[PDB]
């Protein structure tokens, strides 16, 4: 982490280093618990696998990404379980995501218990045990994203909390950690989700085609540029 | 059945009505625009085999 | 009154020459001519200029000497040559008219009643609009003010006859700018149009200025045109206007990058060729 | 002489800062997106067989850019020097 | 008086000023707008009554110096932006 | 009374009748009222054309000047109750006499039409290049004023 904060990875290098540096520092910014950026980081690193030329690099991205994307509370592509060369390498991986989403813990101990020593080789039990003392996000990520209103009460009913207590302390912890996007009406006990504002009346489609925009023109920069006339 | 635009309420009890915005043919036509230069992209990836 | 006057090229180069004729040896202050051309509906449309030999004194604002036969037999010439072109009035170089002036032209009213003077600043090149059209006009000022002559001002532009619109784009044939305009010429308007706005702002509170220090009288009217003009401020950041701005903007960069991308797209296209046509030739020079 | 010659087609100054019609330009962005659209598929239909579009395309692009860029600059100053 | 930024009138201080029903101010900035002294509008449910401005009025020395001040801030504005765009766009300029 | 349908403003028709009635109904020896609003049937018919007459031409000073009015208040104006003035209103606005749209379920009558961005960015425009040309406009007569006062 600290060189990587001091050191300057080189943009114009190669794909495939590019996706190399890309995974590691996915991995740092995991174990520092930036899990957003981690997520970005090895998706990014993802994209830039050699499409199939790597079986062993693709196979221990995919296992990172998703358990850094079940950190974030966020149910990962079902297709990475289904394809090919990722089925068995990623079948332990698809009964932990499968053991989280249905909120069974005891499904979730008894997967650590079976297959969670692999995790060890794959250099992975620290996230996994932490995933496992973070399930919870996730419920509060289905219900923040179905509800709009949901009462503290019924949020620990469908929660499996014992106390309308602690689902507050759960969802306060979960808004102020970017995961929800809701404020408590402590007065009444009711979460109101922010209300969803036309996007496009804002200046953020304006930012994203500005980012698109600035990579199209740095492309015809970089393709004009070179242009290899010989002598 | 796309009959009288309009949106009912039943919350309150009511009938919005509107004047349904045309589409904005500028962005259909710049999705189909986005579409062919995928297509290009792809003509350009079976070349480029060549080295 | 006058809606307009649209002054071609000819008598803006004729003043400039007769200026230069006469400053070369006879350095002076303005130098006085007539100016010709026809009328219209409202819009006059002068066409051709002549000078006519003009003395001044500085000394009680009024010792001058602008030629009456020489005006009628310079006139008598140009309608020999042109019938079309009818004295319809006069230009003088300085910058600034003269307490002299209303006499010139009430001269030029006798020639013709609705006599418009033009000042042509041949002297300073600037952010525009070398002419500044002035017609006399007489009234009890309405609202009871003590009467005076006054030049009313009447708005002048430049416009040209085709002859003349091809003499002088084969005479620039070094500097004339794209007609197109092109991303780097359209900026380039939006600055001059920014200096000019802040030129005339300027101007403006120089005279704001004057007025409440004194130095000038308020003029008590028009004065509340200008308070007119600070009124209309659209008053930006309202959450309509807002929200329309954005769904505008965002309805132009939506084309920009698509437009963006096309040119990516061509260029990636491009540079792939160009790498298999070098390609191809390395490989077939052997 | 050369200046007040240039004088003649010279806009004036509230020409540089002035917006063309929104309604117009939204028009215009239409046209010739469509016409791109066609110029796309022309395009894709040219290089797939070549184991001029491109022409048309890139004048089309410059028109497009130039267009929009200028509105939007025009907007941004009129926003911020008329309030 | 007005800011010129918050136009809007209520009815209230309306009533107060001219010291007369809150049911006639609606007709009275009616008769105000038909003579052609206001071209605002008149709202109901808030009962704001939009404004602008096409007949204008005699001036002030204190009034124009606050008015020459306001445009000098104008013009301070106008010439700070396009100092901007002209360095922003030095090389794209020509 | 016929300078007051040139008014743009809002004619009471409790005022109105009260102030013309026994003129132009009743008349006297020194007004001979016509036959066109007498107490026949035919004169009951074209007295209540003449309300209507006049609540049109109120309604067309309200979509003139207004632009949210309550439905109350349009009913006390009009001298009408509100389920009339409703009645009234839609009859109008089927016959696409005026524009209106009438907010049932709050009580409102706003008149003016959805204001799109291309049509509000367009009068800021205009407002712009007004704004420029008399600008234009001031600083001629500015420089006129200054050069005369010299």
């Amino acid at each position: 982490e600290k060189l990587v904060s001091k050191s300057v990875f080189p943009e114009q290098a190669n794909n495939n280093e590019w996706a190399r540096y890309l995974y590691y520092t996915g991995r740092i910014k995991a174990i520092q618990l930036e899990y957003s950026e981690a997520r970005r980081t090895m998706t990014n690193a993802l994209r830039k696998a050699p499409q199939h030329t790597a079986v062993g690099f693709k196979q221990t991205v995919h296992k990172l990404l998703i358990v850094v994307e079940l950190l974030l509370g966020e149910i990962p592509d079902r297709l990475q379980f289904r394809q090919p060369s990722l089925k068995r390498s990623l079948m332990p991986y698809f009964l932990l995501t499968q053991a989280v989403r249905t909120g069974n813990l005891a499904k979730f101990n008894q997967v650590l218990d079976q297959f969670g020593e692999k995790f060890q080789a794959d250099g992975t039990y620290t996230l996994i045990i932490r995933l496992r003392h973070n399930v919870i996000k996730t419920g509060v990520r289905m219900i923040s994203l179905s509800y709009s209103r949901i009462s503290l009460a019924d949020i620990a009913q469908k929660l499996q909390l014992d106390s309308p207590e602690d689902a507050e302390f759960i969802v306060a912890k979960a808004i102020r950690d970017g995961v929800i996007e809701a404020s408590i009406n402590h007065e009444k006990g009711y979460v109101q989700s922010k209300e969803m504002i036309d996007i496009y009346s804002t200046r953020e489609p304006q930012l994203a085609f500005h980012q698109r925009i600035s990579f199209c023109l740095d492309i015809h920069n970089m393709s004009v540029k070179a242009m290899r006339f010989p002598p | 059945d796309k009959k009288f635009h309009g949106i009912l309420d039943q919350g309150e009890g009511v009938l919005i009505i509107f004047d349904e915005p045309p589409v904005d043919k500028t962005y259909e036509a710049a999705l189909e625009t986005i579409q062919n230069m995928s297509k290009v992209v792809d003509s350009l990836y079976n070349k480029a085999k060549k080295l | 009154a006058v809606q307009k006057v649209v002054v071609h090229p000819l008598v803006l180069l004729s003043v400039v020459d007769h200026f230069n004729r006469i400053g070369k040896v006879g350095n002076q202050k303005r130098v006085v001519g007539v100016l010709l051309g026809s009328w219209q509906k409202k819009v006059l449309d002068v066409s051709n200029s002549f000078a006519v030999p003009f003395d001044e004194d500085d000394k009680d604002d009024s010792v001058w000497f602008l030629d009456h036969d020489y005006l009628e037999n310079m006139y008598g010439m140009f309608k020999k040559v042109n019938a079309r072109e009818r004295i319809v009035g006069w230009y003088h170089t300085g910058p600034k008219l003269h307490k002299n002036d209303i006499a010139i032209n009430e001269l030029m009213k006798r020639y013709c009643p609705n006599s418009v003077l033009v000042i042509i600043d041949v002297k300073p090149k600037d952010l525009g609009l070398p002419t500044e059209a002035y017609i006399s006009v007489e009234e009890v000022h309405d609202d009871g003010t003590p009467t005076s002559k006054t030049f009313e001002h009447v708005t002048s532009e430049i416009g040209a006859e085709e002859a003349e619109e091809v003499g002088v784009e084969h005479l620039l044939r070094d500097i004339k700018d794209t007609t197109v305009g092109t991303l780097s010429q359209r900026i380039t308007n939006q600055v001059h149009g920014l200096k000019g706005l802040n030129s005339k702002l300027l101007d403006i509170r120089s005279y704001l200025e004057k007025v409440a220090t004194g130095k000038l009288p308020i003029n008590h009217q028009i004065i509340y045109q200008l308070q007119d003009v600070f009124n209309l401020l659209p008053d930006v950041s309202l959450q309509e206007f807002v929200k329309a701005f954005y769904l505008k903007t965002n309805d132009q960069m939506v084309v920009v990058y698509l437009a963006s991308l096309i040119r990516s797209v061509v260029a990636l296209h491009n540079l792939i060729n160009n790498k298999i046509a070098n390609r191809d030739a390395e490989k077939k020079e052997g | 002489e050369q200046k007040m010659l240039l004088n003649l087609h010279k806009k004036s100054w509230m020409e540089g800062l002035t917006l063309q019609d929104y309604s117009e330009h939204c028009k215009h962005n239409e046209s010739v997106v469509k016409e791109m659209l066609e110029l796309a598929k022309n395009y894709n239909k040219a290089v797939e067989e070549e184991d001029d579009p491109k022409r048309h395309l890139e004048e089309h692009v410059d028109v497009l850019m130039t267009s929009n860029i200028v509105q939007c600059l025009a907007a941004m100053l009129d926003t911020v020097v008329f309030k | 008086t007005r800011p010129a930024n918050h136009r809007q009138l209520t009815f209230e201080e309306i009533a107060k000023s001219a010291k007369i029903t809150v049911n006639e101010v609606e007709l009275l900035v009616m008769k105000a707008l038909s003579v052609g002294l206001v071209k605002g509008s008149i709202d109901e449910v808030d009962k704001r009554v939009h404004m602008t401005w096409v007949q204008p009025r005699v001036l002030d020395l204190q009034q124009i110096k606050g008015m020459k001040d306001r445009l000098e801030f104008w013009c301070t504005d106008v010439k700070s932006m396009e100092m901007l765009v002209e360095h922003q766009a030095h090389d794209i300029l020509t | 009374l016929l300078k007051l349908f040139t008014t743009m403003e809002l004619m009471r028709w409790s005022t109105l009748v009260e102030d013309y009635g026994m003129e132009l109904r009743k008349g006297s020896l020194e007004s001979p009222a016509t036959d066109v609003f007498g107490s026949t049937e035919e004169g009951e018919k074209r007295w209540k054309d003449l309300k209507n007459r006049v609540v049109e031409h109120n309604i067309r000073i309200m979509a003139k000047y207004y632009t949210r009015i309550t439905m109350k208040r349009m009913a006390q104006l009009l001298d009408l109750s509100v389920d009339e003035s409703e009645a009234f209103l839609s009859n109008l606005v089927v016959n696409k006499t005026i524009f209106a749209k009438v907010d049932r379920l709050a009580g409102i009558i706003n008149f003016q039409r959805p204001k799109d961005p291309n049509n509000l960015l367009n009068d800021w425009s205009q407002k712009l290049n007004s704004l420029m040309s008399l600008v234009n406009k001031t600083t001629h007569l500015i420089a006129k004023e200054e050069m005369i006062h010299n």
